[PDB]
């Protein structure tokens, strides 16, 4: 992972929020380091660049200028601070490195920020293993529902990614300030459960990571 | 790709007038233009080149005007040898393209078909076959209206009708029809009619042999 | 000197190139952005070609630009000195 | 503000044909436009530079033709990996600028 | 001729076909060598350029780059490697030799290509003299018929050529992969048949050519 | 020396005028790509005239013509300090 930045952001409004972006890799002089915002369903709006070794940052003119440039030489991550946020402003937050010849190479996995003033809650798993009578098929389907949690976003892994096999993860549903989301695989009736077959829910925002085996219902 | 765009799609004319076709461009592209003819069945052929110049060989009718992103070929006068598609063509900036091509069209005087049937020659009845064909020649307008009958009896089935494309000798259309049949059907009907109906006689034309 | 001259040139073209990016940068309507063709430009500049498509819209960016005249036009009006005597030289022998 | 316009905002087609993305361009531009795919959940991913140029680990699927102000990405051929998001990005004037996307549907 | 190249080729889909040029006349180092595509109803498609002398060659941006182009600097002859065929891309080829100054001075006369998996067949060619009724005019019709050949193209030529005075080619109509076409030509019924009057049909894609004289009807 | 410097830009001026062409084609929009105003394009270049009406593009491009005006900047400023001395030193007398 090449530009590597946090998962999830939760900020009040009006205060302010600082994102990282720890970069791997070469540490070039020449290098760049762009802020693209994408908020929900919509594109990518650049926010500004800033060369690092040198110091100097440039912000996009047309927006209102709320966030600020920094880097570090001596640890190549980079900083960016937002400042006195509104609902407008939560929406995923990429890093580029762009080598100087004006195309973004490297993109980081991008901060997902969630201005409310809501508290953080961690989610809550539970298994989806079909009814002692649903006739089983050739593939069997099963699933675990992730409730209640804030903010966004939940990763949702399959035996820890092992099994990426007919996996649909759904968008989360909102409810009173609390998400709902579900996840789905599709195994070989065969291979389960002669094969154990484990969801697992990592949540950024509050640093909660969950393992739940979809056993036969017991 | 600098996008060359010659409007009108077509052009009719009647002949021995001046005649303009238009390729405006997507850009400035100072005056390297250069134009083609190409008649039907042929390649293309340089005729005027750099817009302005002119290639030796070519009719001095053929004349070329135009500068940035406006060009123009003309012809001082037409005849029916020019009938063809034309098309410009930048070498301004690469890549090098082409226009849509403009095809010139003669508005003449109405000319009435000659019309010729033709019996399966005895060739080709040696084998299992026997087309009865039909030359409808030298008309216009191009709208002409061709009738089978095998003893007066109209056939409507088998027949592959031909169109020329406008002939550059006259200004003139042309129409073939092959009877595709079998020897077995051909030897059981006496005769075979070919009837145009064209703009220029109410009474329609028509051609009739016989085997016996 | 004998290829001394050349040298300093190529810190001026290079070193020009670099600080054309970071002064044209944040500049909105700058052509002048990339390294590339920063360091294109600054040969473009050194040699007075000027083909003129790219050139400094900022103050900083004319003020490096100066600098890559002054001393590229002097490293070239000594680098083109000196191409003009060993060459000369030798089709002279 | 470089305005860079990619129509339509949506693409039909039938697995395996060839599909066209336009870009236009404000201004003229050079060759100085640059696409990306961006999957849902995933971040973008530059897929040609400079209009024309290809990137190692891209399928020769992907193809870029254009100059000036008219671009077009393309897909000699098309297959349910590529549904996505695709951007073009405006390097020639500063600041950089992203077109407004264009969704693939199959 | 300047530039020389075959008639038509045939080529089963999937399959490569590699078309030629061979160029008479001058062998300059500056040359370049293009190559027009001409889709049937259609305008010209530009596709590719080579300079031989020197090796590099050209193409196409915008078109699904199938072809590549190679060159022979001592034979004069110039290739095209078309690779992968589909029906879309049945058209006639042209070369054009273009001095470096941006037109196609010269052209040849352009290579026939169809795709289809279907067999060649070498067209069958019968007279047409008038019945033994018809009334003479000043002026007397007669003609012949070429049929059932695949695939395109025929040259059809009178007295190979030597009679070019009022000659129509009917355009070929295609029936169950097999093509039908026809040439009609009009001599003074004075001349005929005290003069003798051949037709001559050249089918390139199969490498025969064939006369019949249409005499009266025997 | 006399006319020999002279000769020697005339080979840049072509061969320069003949790899710009080989080098621009090919770049979607390069204006320099017929051998005529490749020709013209690399006198204005070697003087450094600069009206920029023609210019490169691609990479090689470029560097062809940087070649042309290297080697064309010091033929010129040799050819030039030539006519300067024959014709100055005729009028001189
Ligand atoms: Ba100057
Ligand atoms: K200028």
């Amino acid at each position: 992972v090449q530009l590597q930045q946090p998962g999830a952001e939760l900020v009040k409004p009006g205060a302010s929020v600082k994102l990282s972006c720890k970069a791997s890799g070469y540490t070039f002089t020449s290098d760049w380091i762009h802020w693209v915002k994408q908020r929900p369903g919509h594109g990518l709006e650049w926010i500004g660049e800033i060369i690092p070794s040198y110091g100097r940052a440039n912000y996009n003119e047309k927006i209102q200028k709320k966030a600020t440039l920094t880097a570090d030489k001596s640890s190549s991550t980079a900083f960016m601070q937002l400042s006195s946020l509104t609902s407008e402003d939560s929406a995923v937050y990429y890093c580029a490195r762009e080598r100087g010849d004006g195309y973004f190479a490297v993109w980081g996995a991008g901060t997902t920020v969630t201005v409310s003033s809501a508290k953080t809650t961690p989610p809550s798993v539970y298994p989806l293993a079909p009814g002692s009578a649903a006739q089983t098929n050739s593939m069997v389907t099963l699933g675990c529902l992730v409730k209640g949690y804030f903010p966004e976003p939940v990763t949702v892994t399959w035996n820890s990614g092992s099994l990426s096999s007919g996996v649909h993860t759904f968008p989360a549903v909102l409810q009173s300030d609390l998400y709902t989301l579900s996840s789905s695989v599709t195994v070989p009736s065969s291979s389960w459960p002669s094969e154990t077959v484990t969801c697992n829910v990592a949540h950024p925002a509050s640093s909660t990571k969950v393992d739940k085996k979809i056993v036969p219902r017991d | 790709d600098i996008l060359l765009t010659q409007s009108p799609a077509i052009l009719s004319v009647s002949p021995g007038e001046r005649v303009s076709f238009s390729c405006r461009a997507s850009q400035s592209i100072g005056t390297d233009i250069h134009w083609y003819q190409q008649r039907t069945n042929g390649s293309p052929r340089l005729l005027i080149k750099y817009a302005s110049e002119s290639i030796s060989g070519i009719p001095s009718r053929f004349s070329g005007s135009g500068s940035g992103t406006d060009f123009t070929l003309s012809i001082n006068s037409v005849e029916s040898e020019d009938i063809a598609n034309y098309y410009c063509q930048q070498s301004n900036r690469w890549p090098f393209t082409f226009g849509s091509g403009t095809k010139l069209e003669i508005k003449r005087a109405d000319a009435a078909p000659t019309v010729s049937i033709f019996p399966p020659s005895s060739e080709q009845l040696t084998s299992g076959g026997a087309s009865v064909v039909c030359f409808l020649n030298n008309f216009y307008p191009k709208d002409i209206n061709v009738k089978w009958k095998i003893d007066g009896s109209e056939r409507q089935n088998g027949v592959l009708n031909s169109w020329t494309d406008q002939d550059s000798k006259d200004s003139t259309y042309s129409m073939s029809s092959t009877l595709t049949l079998t020897k077995d059907e051909y030897e059981r009907h006496n005769s075979y009619t070919c009837e145009a109906t064209h703009k220029t006689s109410t009474s329609p034309i028509v051609k009739s042999f016989n085997r016996n | 000197a004998a290829g001394a001259a050349t040298v300093l040139l190529v810190i001026v073209l290079l070193a020009g190139s670099y600080l054309a990016v970071l002064a044209e940068r944040g500049a909105p309507g700058a052509q002048l952005i990339t390294y590339p063709r920063a360091l294109w430009w600054s040969v473009e500049t050194a040699t007075t070609v000027g083909y003129g498509d790219l050139y400094p819209v900022t103050l900083w960016g004319r003020l490096v630009a100066v600098v890559v005249m002054v001393a590229g036009i002097t490293s070239f009006g000594l680098v083109t000195a000196a191409l003009a005597t060993w060459f000369v030289g030798r089709e002279q022998e």
